[PDB]
């Protein structure tokens, strides 16, 4: 749903990184692989939760029943 | 077929000496196989 | 019949555990 | 002090007391294998070894065997010194790496 | 070992057996009363004579 | 039907449509195992089920009837006849099973 | 929380499945190490599944309804809403003052779901949760008549949430049939770290492979290392690679530029004694996916129960505490051990 | 209050012997909302 | 939580014979009534009969007669 | 205990408890899956328990898993161990182990500590070590002598043997006697353990020591070896890569 | 000391020891005499 | 051996040494005991995050459960030393007070902007409140709390953290408790991104390889490991502490007879992360603070039968 706060395998706090870096893969039209090791993420177990995720909550909210549409 | 040697059994009026291992699960005895094939007695001083 | 190509452009990403880019 | 913490077995102990296995509660390899290792410096141990009866529940046994020079108990306090003083080399020998760097 | 089985606590309170009150086991059977029917081992019924 | 290729470089498109063939023949014959080989067993021991060695080590019936005068010829059991033959670990071991 | 794979088809992205997630990449360390993960049974970090670790929930909605039996044109007989008269007003702090409850509470089983005041025995009743879970509530509708008036809200419908997290016994499975039951739940301390910190997340044993063949989830875990490294997806529909160009050949040279070993192998220390372990082990990134049949809609245990009328037996249950069963074969059985005590 | 509608979203309440519709379109499925209470959790 | 019904068939209550102590039903002090165990069915012509204390089986739909026609005027 | 489908009578055994903390499922060895055809992918298994003292102990002299070593089909053993324990012990028993002072005794007494359960003396005896210089270092066959020193009765000699397994003298090198296993007086002097030995094999180790010792004695050892090739693997792990 | 004991229940044995190595060959089939279970019908 | 006979040998070495990450040898010591201190600092050493979460209310459309379980999982920066340890014996009369707990609340509405940009997409000038982050935690302090906690507040160490994304009509108001726990209890206590350690990796030449081969030989390692010293143009290790071993050289034919790759068994290179709660260098202090106290409370208590 949405990206989550500790990655599993290390624990590293990744939760935050996200819209940071859809700002440097969006503004500075970087590849995924120096945007990812921009941010520190310098192993592959903490790689994968950025580099990887779907957010889907961006479609669960579009379905909200306290505004009229 | 349950009902056909039912019926022999009533016109020939047979009786069950409930020596096999499945006619004592029916009536509910001790089974005649393994342990259940002695009697065990107690000793009892005067 | 070719070849699945190679994905060029590619660098170290994996270094000892102290070590960083600019040093190597 | 604490009444459960380590306690001897009595179904294998000799009765002079050179042979004996107790159980420690709350411990793991973390104390097990670092016990384990200070205690077979000591010249008088034949024997020592721990094992953990099941990883669910949280004990620990300890067997020591000695050759007659001391008791299994003795055995087992000095080593318990010999690792405090172990653990404050280290902490010294820390303070003066970071002081001085 | 290799003769046993390892029955989990939600089992392990359900079931019970009838063990019936002799000299050699009244220690054990009021500290298994006492115990109550959720703390094992405990007990969950009596019978009276 | 002849597949020249390896599980471990991987296998052409005809040869994984023969594969398939044969491993399709596989689970629809997994697929009689369960209850063709059952009312096999049921037949025997609903007859037998009471045929119990009597005290004099012959093979009666339970209501009396004999079947056999010994079993199987020798009154040996197949759970202790194992190393009954095997000769010569019983002299190599013989003060241990003394 | 679903993830998209690394190492995904074409028809992935044609057909449209990111927008329906499966599973999650785990890091899978191809191990016999604990002896708790022989004949298809896998080992899950325990501090990989307390960070939320395909955590899953499940919903179930059971509709409240008193327009049965009703007998097609009878008053409103009964009606929701509190009553006048006694009512042990411990059933206040669970429903609101219409005979609903609160949105969002967390019911047991005992616990009231809508308190329903009779009229035609004049006593404020209750309706009750019968599940043996712990649920939430986590929507109640107010369904109104498609027909006229017959305005005293009949018909109610209760959605409740289920928590479900992995426990001992849940079935995990990966893209190639390799079901297996989780067996125990490991410590991170006692798992064998790497020499660059990573701990696996599911340790799976070697035995699995040699009798399945399942050589496609060796080169997955090739594909996925290779893939999260240099930041990278990877194809792997069918018959791109041929005998020339093996997927080894290729996924491994990626991980040679990366400065890791050619074969997929990591030198990986011991978590119990310390010590360095004799073969550098074989890790990778493998795309999970659990399963459902969770164990929690399995056990069963009885000791007195409800019983059937004929002939005095348990029922058959796992809903009513029923008995399991002693059939014909049990039956057969219990006579060739020679123990007819334990067939009475 | 107590009560939204469905369809056009609109917060309403309902008496005894009221009509279980929406008081602006009619529609006849009202979700009960959720009000301040104190549910606690392990986190 | 509980259930009324008869005082017990000892001497040794009064009580109300609360619900199930699983499978037969009990007074408050203890004492499981002895002896009965809850039906159950587990699996035409509908007749009017309303089964629901312990799965035995209740009478019809008619209460207490002129409470239901004095109340309704 | 009981599995359905119930084909042999030695599906239905009998179980001592061990009632363990923090689980839902039944926790089973794995010498018992030989007999119940069990897998672990979601394979239910019944439980019954009996209320006298007559079928209790009927569960425990005549049906237990102690004396169901042996199935009447023709009398093959169908009670051993598996995948990692065949695969431990082949690196384990080879020549190539060589264990010093420290790892020679975690090893023993991890596996059949004294304070409870089997250990027939009251000490833990040891043997003298194979090289005593420069560099006093054991041997991965005097672990399985030491193992069999202490469950054996000490008022009964060794047990002596001459068997074979599974792996040819080929592939060690010229030269090589690792086919031939030899036991002399409770003593392993040659020779490799496989699934020939303590699988469920005719003719090997615990199937000596079940005849010879009787059954109480064979389901020990068993055990034992069950956890001397657990912390052995915890310690040397095996893995299987795509280099093989 | 290898001998049958009385009482025992062979005649339960002899059945699930020709019926359980039966279920191992189930009609899978590739002189021509009737093999399998459905020689062993018969 | 003797405690003199380690006090000689054993010799500390740090490398680097920075407020998130620590590098640093340890030479001459037993591995039973260099693993000892990986497995407290994992398990055993305190530390502070939020273990109950009293919802008053939330109507968001990510439930609350998991938004009780992303909040536990938040390093907050407080000095673990500064609080005490729970007891859990109490009921709720005795169990919280002043310096078990720690309080934090949160209180977010989100509505509409009637500024809006026609036809804009981006959330944070669409709606008013829409992206939940953590620095919205805000500290509460109750009794003596004030006065102690008035130099430094409860700040979690990575503020930036996304909670929840809300849209109009919605609102999330709790309260969080946060006391001290070990890392052996639940994950979130642990105070560590990653602590392991490492043997460093030796690397020895048996025949010495010079010419066209050893500019050959060179490029199977990083670059900085091995050297080729000009003159005798012979091939030199450099350093092995940059070795990141991965046997690329027993990948060649003609290399595979002239190196043996080994440990030094002794020479652990530790490398310890700090997840934010503390700094790098007082983790470690406080392991080996920990083993000696675990030795200390063992030697005291009496050994009953
Ligand atoms: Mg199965
Ligand atoms: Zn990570
Ligand atoms: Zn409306
Ligand atoms: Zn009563």
């Amino acid at each position: 749903m949405i990206v989550p706060v500790r990655c599993f395998s290390c624990g590293k706090v990744v939760g935050d990184k996200w819209e940071s870096y859809l700002n440097l893969l969006q503004e500075d039209e970087l590849d995924e692989g120096t945007a990812l090791s921009r941010l520190g993420l310098k192993r592959y177990c903490c790689r994968r939760m950025i580099l990887t995720h779907v957010d889907l909550i961006e479609k669960f909210l579009r379905y909200n029943p306290l505004e009229k549409r | 077929t349950t009902c056909q040697f039912l019926t022999k059994a009533v016109l020939d009026n047979e009786r069950e000496q409930l020596d096999s291992p499945s006619a004592r699960i029916v009536v509910g005895k001790l089974n005649n196989v393994g342990t259940g094939s002695f009697d065990v007695l107690a000793k009892v001083p005067n | 019949r070719k070849d699945v190509p190679k994905v060029e452009g590619l660098k170290l990403e994996h270094f000892a555990t102290g070590y960083d880019a600019e040093d190597f | 002090p604490d009444r459960e913490k380590i306690k001897l077995l009595t179904q294998a102990t000799s009765e002079d007391g050179t042979s004996a296995s107790f159980q420690i509660v709350e411990e793991d390899h973390t104390l097990g294998n670092a016990l384990r290792y200070v205690i077979m410096k000591n010249p008088d141990v034949e024997f020592c070894g721990y094992s953990i009866p099941h990883p669910s529940e949280n004990l620990l046994n300890i067997r020591i065997q000695t050759y007659g020079e001391t008791t299994a108990v003795d055995a087992l306090q000095k080593g318990l010194k010999d690792l405090m003083d172990l653990c404050d080399v280290v902490e010294s020998k820390f303070t003066e790496k970071i002081k001085s760097m | 070992e290799t003769n046993e089985i390892g029955v989990p606590p939600v089992f392990a309170v359900k079931l019970t057996y009838p063990e019936p009150v002799t000299a050699y086991n009244i220690a054990e059977l009021r500290q298994a009363v006492i115990n109550g029917p959720d703390k094992w081992p405990g007990a969950t019924q009596i019978q009276n004579e | 039907g002849y597949v020249k290729g390896r599980f471990y470089s991987g296998i052409k498109p005809q040869e994984y449509y023969f594969h398939c063939m044969a491993g399709r023949e596989g689970l629809i014959d997994t697929a009689v195992k369960t209850s063709r080989s059952g009312y096999l067993q049921r037949c025997l021991t609903k007859q037998l089920e009471g045929v119990h060695v009597s005290y004099d080590n012959s093979i009666r019936d339970a209501d009396g009837t004999l079947v056999q005068f010994m079993y199987g010829g020798d009154a040996i059991d197949i759970t202790k006849e194992s190393h009954m033959t095997q000769f010569e670990f019983c002299l190599d071991n013989y003060y241990a099973l003394l | 929380t679903g993830q998209t794979p690394i190492v995904k088809a074409n028809l992935y992205d044609d057909y449209g499945m990111d927008n329906f997630p499966n599973g999650f990449n785990a890091v899978v360390a191809v191990i016999s190490y604990t002896g708790y993960d022989m004949d298809d049974a896998m080992i899950i970090n325990k501090s990989a599944d307390e960070r939320g670790f395909g955590y899953g929930t499940m919903y179930k909605t059971e509709k409240v309804d008193l327009a049965l039996n009703r007998n097609r044109g009878d008053p409103i007989t009964q009606h929701f809403g509190f009553g006048n008269d006694e009512w042990p007003k411990e059933w206040l702090e669970k429903l609101d003052e219409d005979g609903l409850p609160y949105i969002g509470t967390y019911v047991e089983e005992g616990d009231p779901i809508c308190a329903y005041f009779d009229d035609t025995l004049n006593k404020t009743k209750i309706k009750t949760y019968h599940s043996s879970e712990p649920a939430y509530i986590e929507e109640v509708n107010l369904i109104g008549d498609e027909s006229n008036k017959f305005q005293e809200l009949q018909t109610v419908s209760i959605k409740y949430r289920i928590r479900r997290t992995p426990q001992i016994g849940d079935k995990f499975s990966s893209r190639h049939g390799q079901k297996g039951v989780c067996s125990r739940k490991w410590p991170t301390i006692d798992m064998p770290f790497s020499e660059t910190g990573i701990q696996p997340d599911i340790i799976i044993n070697p035995h699995a492979f040699p009798s399945r063949m399942t050589i496609g989830m060796f080169v997955e875990s090739l594909a996925g290392k290779a893939g999260a490294l240099h930041g990278i997806a990877q194809d792997s529909t069918p018959w791109i690679f041929n005998e020339d160009d093996t997927p080894a050949d290729y996924f491994g040279e990626q991980l040679a530029k990366a400065g890791y070993n050619y074969h997929g192998n990591e030198p990986m220390y011991s978590g119990a004694t310390g010590e360095e372990l004799r073969a550098d082990i074989y890790v990778g990134v493998v795309y999970y996916q659990r399963l459902r049949h969770m164990v929690n809609d399995k056990f069963q245990v009885r000791s007195t129960g409800p019983v059937n009328s004929l002939t005095m037996q348990p029922v058959k249950g796992r809903k009513r505490h029923g008995g399991i069963r002693v059939g014909e074969m049990e039956r057969d059985a219990l006579i060739g051990h020679g123990t007819s005590f334990l067939l009475q | 209050l107590k009560y939204i509608c469905a369809e056009c979203s609109s917060k309403l309440s309902l008496s005894r012997t009221d009509a279980v519709r929406c008081k602006d379109c009619g529609h006849r499925i009202l979700l009960k909302a959720r009000t301040k209470r104190l549910v606690q959790f392990e986190a | 939580t509980f259930i009324r019904g008869p005082i017990c068939g000892t001497d040794n209550c009064p009580s109300r014979l609360w619900r199930i102590i699983d499978g037969r039903r009990t007074c408050q002090y203890g004492h499981v009534m002895e002896g009965d165990v809850e039906f159950n069915d587990d699996e035409t012509r509908r007749l009017n009969l309303t089964t629901n204390a312990t799965g035995s089986f209740q009478s019809s739909q008619l209460t207490n007669s002129q409470l239901l026609q004095q109340q309704q005027r | 205990m009981n599995r359905q489908p119930t084909l042999h009578k030695a599906s239905m055994m009998g179980h001592k408890v061990r009632v363990l903390p923090n689980e839902k499922t039944l926790r089973l060895h794995y010498a018992n899956t030989g007999a119940y055809n069990a897998d672990f992918d979601g394979d239910e298994m019944n439980m019954h328990f009996p209320q006298n003292e007559n079928a209790r102990a009927e569960a425990l002299n005549l049906a237990n898993t102690d004396s169901q070593y042996l199935t009447p089909t023709s009398g093959s053993p169908v009670r051993g161990l598996i995948q990692d324990h065949i695969s431990a012990g082949v690196w384990l028993t080879s020549k190539d182990s060589f264990f010093t002072r420290e790892q020679y005794q975690q090893y023993i007494y991890g596996c059949i500590r004294p304070e409870d359960g089997h250990t027939t003396r009251s000490k833990i005896v040891t043997l003298p070590p194979t090289i005593f210089k420069p560099y006093p270092l054991w041997t991965g066959k005097q672990i399985i002598t030491t193992v069999l020193l202490n469950v054996t009765p000490p008022d009964m000699p060794g047990i002596n043997l001459i068997s074979k397994n599974k792996i040819k003298n080929e592939y060690w090198g010229k030269g090589s006697l690792e086919n031939e296993v030899l036991f002399k007086d409770g003593a392993l002097l040659c020779g490799i353990l496989d699934k020939s030995q303590y699988g469920a094999s005719k003719y090997g180790i615990v199937h000596s020591l079940h005849e010879v010792y009787g059954p109480e004695v064979a389901a020990k050892v068993l055990s034992v070896l069950g956890r001397l090739f657990t912390n052995y693997i915890t310690a040397t792990a095996f893995t299987c890569g795509m280099d093989d | 000391r290898s001998l049958i004991n009385p009482g025992e229940a062979v005649g339960i044995i002899a059945s699930q020891s020709v019926g359980e190595p039966s279920t191992q060959m189930t009609l899978n089939t590739f002189a021509n005499v009737t093999l399998g279970i459905p020689r062993l019908r018969e | 051996w003797n405690v003199e006979k380690f006090k000689k040998d054993f010799e500390v070495n740090i490398s680097s040494l920075d407020a998130r990450e620590a590098n640093f040898d340890l030479i001459n010591i037993d591995t039973s005991i260099a693993n000892a201190f990986r497995r407290i600092m994992i398990s055993e050493v305190p530390s502070v995050a939020a273990e109950y979460v009293y919802f008053f209310n939330n109507t968001s459309v990510i439930q609350d459960e998991v938004l009780a379980h992303r909040i536990g999982l938040v390093p907050l920066k407080v000095d673990p030393d500064m609080l005490t340890w729970v007891d859990s014996n109490l009921p709720d009369d005795e169990k919280f007070t002043d310096e078990n707990t720690i309080v934090l609340s949160l209180n977010v509405k989100c509505t509409r902007n009637p500024d809006a940009p026609k036809g804009s997409t981006d959330p944070k000038e669409l709606y008013n409140n829409a992206h939940v982050y953590a620095r919205d935690l805000k500290f509460e302090p109750q009794g003596r709390q004030s006065t102690t906690f008035a130099d430094c507040p409860v700040v979690p160490a990575d503020p930036d953290i996304l909670l929840a994304k809300l849209r109009p009509g919605q609102e999330i108001s709790l309260k969080a408790h946060c006391i001290l726990g070990i890392g052996g209890d639940h994950a979130k206590f642990s105070p560590v991104s990653t602590a392991s350690y490492r043997l460093l990796p030796q690397i020895n030449i048996l025949q010495p390889i010079k010419g066209e081969s050893a500019r050959r030989f060179q490029k199977c390692f990083p670059p900085g490991v091995i050297g080729i010293d000009e003159g005798s143009d012979e091939a030199y290790v450099k350093d092995a502490r940059k070795d990141t071993v991965s046997r690329e050289v027993l990948r060649y034919e003609e290399f595979a007879d002239k190196v043996k790759l080994g440990r030094v068994r002794n020479h652990f290179i530790f490398n310890v992360e700090s997840a934010g709660a503390m700094t790098p260098e007082e983790i470690f202090f406080k392991s080996v603070r920990i083993l000696k106290n675990k030795a200390e409370y063992l030697k005291n208590c009496p050994i009953t039968q």
